[PDB]
RNA sequence: UCAGACACCAGAAAAGGUGUUAGUUC
RNA sequence: CAGAUCUUGGUGGAAGUAGCAAAUAUUCAAAUGAGAACUUUGAAGACUGAAGUGGGGAAAGGUUCCAUGUGAACAGCAGUU
RNA sequence: GAAGUCGGCAAAAUGGAUCCGUAACUUCGGGAUAAGGAUUGGCUCUAAGGGUAUCAACUUAGAACU
RNA sequence: GUAGCCAAAUGCCUCGUCAUCUAACUAGUGACGCGCAUGAAUGGAUUAACGAGAUUCCCACUGUCCCUAUCUACUAUCUAG
RNA sequence: CCAAGACGUUGCAUUCUUCGAUGUCGGCUCUUCCUAUCAUACCGAAUUCGGUAAGCGUUGGAUUGUUCACCCACUAAUAGGGAACGUGAGCUGGGUUUAGACCGUCGUGAGACAGGUUAGUUUUACCCUACUGAUGAAGUGUCGUCGCAAUGGUAAUUCAACUUAGUACGGGAACCGUUGAUUCAGAUCAUUGGUAUUUGCGGCUGCCUGACAAGGCAAUGCCGCGGAGCUAUCAUCUGCCGGAUAACGGCUGAGCCAGAAUCCGUGCCAGAAAGCGACGAUU
RNA sequence: UGUGGAACGGGGUAUUGUAAGCAGUAGAGUCGAUCUGCUGAGAUUAAGCCUUUGUUCCCAAGAUUUGU
């Protein structure tokens, strides 16, 4: 008789809470020594999103050279400090970390992710370290020379300066960004010269770039079937309630198939989401930075009250294609795509024509306050 | 563009509203749900207190 | 098929129409009503109901109007929507009521005028509506 | 290119196969 | 006697589990007291709204009436009531 | 807008009063609140309707204005 | 086996044949009758009004459904008993 | 298989278990497997017939309890089966359906009918396991940070229009490319819609606080709008190229080559709570 | 013991629709529905909005477990 595919991805189970807060990179882009070093990732935090206006320069379509409406994401990414490098040598067994070099001086901010009670410790942390690369620097030497003569790839320890963005916490972010480029001498030498120092996101990605935004989603707490799974309401006539499956399996096998859908978690998960195409890397020290080409109007980046439950971007943030993964304020992972494209949707470059920064709380009716005011009496 | 609404009368940004054509070909550009319904109730803007129209329709 | 019969493709808007709905019929072929029996281009979905918008071509039948046009299936295509569709430069549209027109399978109207407003899908879809239509909004 | 492997026993036939190894008669 | 869905009595796992979710709803201060969500007084908020959750009787009960006293037990929490 | 379902099951819709209007059929009694329409607030007013110049009492008709 | 009535709550064959209703009906109604196996107080044929009786259709109506979503209280949940 | 696709020939009821009871159709719901392949991909012949092939999809309705069915359409297509004739502590109860009742036939009768017609209680999980998700003691000194990847899972699908091109070929293609849609999957809440205890603001009725004002009650009194949150194939965004092959065609003359929606990996989800690493500080 | 936290206040943003009070050569009428001005006013605004040279207050602690 009829039927039906199936409800669900298999794929992405099993649907229980992540075990990490921040996006985790899994792959990282094929190393390419023709290519000069740079950084593969950035790390940055939701800070809301918008909507904007654009000219659609794509040849054969319905609207080619007329304006559409396109919803954007913004993620503020204020420049990670670079602290540390590691080295990872491939095995029979796969990658295996040799070694670990760390910057001389570390800020509060990473010290803080080493603790969990920062307010009580002694801030011991990396204070032995810091003595032993102050009298002692020919271990350190000795060390990254141990990492370009065995590890093949070398990846950064990078961390978030949180302090510059209007969230609570305080801990930084620190994770690590494979250096891809060039000999494995030359990642080392760039990683040694990088210490201490932040690198920006405009030297790592390009305006009209298609990247990976990598999150953990947000928690919609435990759901039904019906919620979880998306399947059919049972009838109004049924007993012991309806918002469940009917046939969870049958007789034989005398079990529970993994594949049948049953009520728990839905939310809170790791996502990997492919293809976004960066429409605008503002700086946080312009004051043009909301304002085009076509409407000037001097703005800020920053919506008219303020972006709901963030509050004022004011450091370097990327305006990115349609919606990311995981709630506004989460820390969010945008990598290199690892996948070459040449599509015309992925190619054709973007010009903003209009950016709105009404108020996303309620039903803004106003860009900016001085127009506000020239509107009311 | 930016279009001005008919019943609250003021502006309008794109993807901000909604426009709604009578049977008589005309086209009403709605700014938000609030006037959308009033508009459909029937409610005339000029008795409106805080309509732009009534703001300059009745001094 | 429905969509070959078409000049150009078209895009995704809100599904309004569903079928077992009665629509005004716009045209002046003498029908007063039009009973949506199904709908072109649509695939295989489970306990789907097939659903119609401006310019989407469906089958047809004729519940008020002229005797000669009922007890019939007849094309038709949907040229007036009261469900709120999102025009891809952001502006939401819908009309007053829900209205359709007679055409034969290649997409010449029955009738010689229409009643009303023409949603400029269905006018850009179907050149001989444009032709046909009074105002395109 | 989904060999075979111990009676009962847990099963397959006709007819073929430039597969191959031996034979029979012109 | 190991059996008879054996007889009588006792005791387990389930299990600190199902559950104690109809009848709108309680709150503050004080008193008493070893102990107060529940007793009492005052204040507040409410409900039954005269076909009452009011005031009485018949049938039935039988002392449950009243004052005083209170270790338990009973009032499926508590309890000075 | 019944496509659900064995079935409009459940739900929704209607609903008081005033005025207009009301079919087939019929045992002439009914059907009938058939079906279908319109009207309804507040306020300031008058207009009538009773008892012995004066008292007592809600009950309908309008008229504006809002 | 008369007057009647009928694929009727009564017809196996059978989803009978024809018409009507619908885009489409093994349904309903009207009709036809060699009616397995209708029929006249085991009452036949009708029939206004009535019916929490059985069966169709129409309008209005709607979360019945397309296709779900949201909200409130009470649970479940954790806790003391 | 055979030659004259005939003739032939070879193949793909019983009463063992249950009567100190295994709930007994269909539909709905939902997952999985099978290939004897309807569609899709790629090949071989002469649209049709074939081979590889189960990756992916296989619908909306009318009558009927249905089953086999049959109609009205859509669609690339609307293939056939298994799972205790899959699926009732999942539902529903239409079919079956004790007791009430009606009809026909049969019986002297009580009654019968494998004839039709109506009305007719659908219990319990709180145990074990399985399956969801949720913590979690302990090896690794302790605690923490950053990772590794064994293994398990896996995902995308189809169509149209345009350009090729009115060209090839003699009426009418295909490769490429392009713009869009279908089904499915994962997110998101800028905009739009829905939702209202924001009891947020306004309005309305009855009663009550002497009136005003301001409130209260009406098991959330009602009405309008309503931010935030939630949420919608009612909204938006996103959803690939490697290798090894089958059929099959070549190369030399086994060993290679080309070669499918197949297969295994890249990628994506989980992370072994008895797999591991680097690092930090060490009362 | 800090560009610390909290409780409020101020500003922004948003929702509603111009509050109460008083005043009027407004008001059908014989006191009076309503209207106008002050008045896009007033109320509400984080409860999972933003921001604060503001105001007041709080914090250098108990318990418990851990050795290469």
């Amino acid at each position: 008789k009829f039927e039906q595919p199936r409800h669900g991805s298999l794929g992405f189970l099993p649907r229980k809470r992540a075990s990490r807060q921040r996006g985790k990179v899994k792959a990282f882009p094929k190393d390419d020594a023709s290519k000069p070093v740079h950084l593969t990732a950035f790390l940055g935090y939701k800070a809301g999103m918008t909507h904007i206006v654009r000219d659609l320069d794509r040849p054969g379509s319905k609207m080619h050279k007329r304006e559409i409406l396109e919803a954007v994401t913004v993620i503020e990414t204020p420049p990670m400090v670079v602290v540390g490098v590691v080295g990872y040598v491939e095995t029979p067994r796969g990658l295996r970390s040799l070694t670990t070099v760390w910057a001389e001086h570390l800020s509060e901010e990473v010290k803080r992710r080493f603790y969990k009670n920062w307010f009580k410790s002694k801030k011991k942390a990396f204070t032995k370290y810091a003595k032993k690369y102050a009298e002692s620097t020919q271990s350190i030497n000795r060390e990254l020379e141990r990492i370009k003569k065995y590890c093949s790839v070398v990846r950064v320890l990078a961390h978030t300066q949180i302090r510059k963005t209007p969230l609570a916490q305080k801990k930084a972010h620190l994770m690590e960004i494979q250096v891809n480029g060039g000999s494995v001498a030359d990642k080392v030498e760039w990683a040694r010269e990088h210490f201490e120092k932040t690198v920006d996101i405009k030297s790592t990605f390009e305006q009209n770039e298609m990247i990976d935004v990598i999150g953990v989603t947000r928690g919609k707490g435990n759901e039904g079937t019906t919620a979880r799974w998306g399947t059919k309401r049972l009838p109004r006539k049924t007993h012991r309630g309806l918002r469940k499956v009917a046939c969870i399996g049958a007789w034989h096998p005398a079990n529970v198939q993994w594949t049948v859908a049953r009520a728990g978690n839905a939310g809170y998960m790791h996502r990997t989401q492919l293809n976004s195409k960066i429409y605008r890397i503002g700086a946080g020290d312009d004051a043009k930075n909301a304002s085009t080409d076509f409407d000037a109007t001097e703005k800020r980046i920053t919506p008219m009250g303020g972006f709901v439950r963030y509050g004022v971007v004011e450091n370097d943030f990327v305006m990115l294609n349609g919606a990311t993964p995981g709630p506004v304020k989460r820390v969010l992972t945008l990598r290199k795509s690892l996948l070459t494209h040449t599509s015309r949707k992925a190619l054709e470059p973007v010009s903003l024509k209009w950016i709105d920064t009404a108020s996303k709380f309620g039903h803004g009716r106003f860009q900016t306050p001085a127009e506000a005011k020239q509107f009311l009496g | 563009r930016v279009h001005t609404c008919y019943f609250c009368s003021g502006p309008v940004y794109p993807g901000h509203g909604i426009m709604f054509v009578r049977n008589d070909s005309k086209v009403f550009r709605f700014c938000r749900s609030k006037c959308h319904k009033n508009f459909k109730m029937k409610r005339n803007p000029r008795k409106v207190a805080w309509t732009k129209a009534y703001r300059k329709a009745h001094g | 098929r429905g969509r070959g019969a078409a000049s150009g493709t078209k895009y995704r808007m809100t599904l309004g129409l569903p079928v077992q709905a009665i629509m005004n019929c716009a045209d002046n072929s003498g029908a007063k009503n039009l009973y949506i029996v199904s709908v072109f281009g649509t695939g295989a979905r489970l306990n789907r109901l097939p659903a119609a918008s401006c310019g989407d071509m469906v089958l047809a039948t004729v519940k008020k109007g002229k005797p000669d046009l009922r007890k019939k299936i007849m094309p038709a295509i949907v040229v007036r929507q009261r469900k709120a569709w999102r025009r891809k430069d952001g502006v939401y549209l819908y009309f007053e009521d829900n209205a359709g027109v007679i055409v034969n399978p290649k997409g010449e109207m029955k009738g010689s005028a229409i009643t009303g407003p023409v949603a400029k899908e269905c006018a850009d879809l179907w050149p001989r509506i444009a032709s046909n239509a009074g105002t395109v909004v």
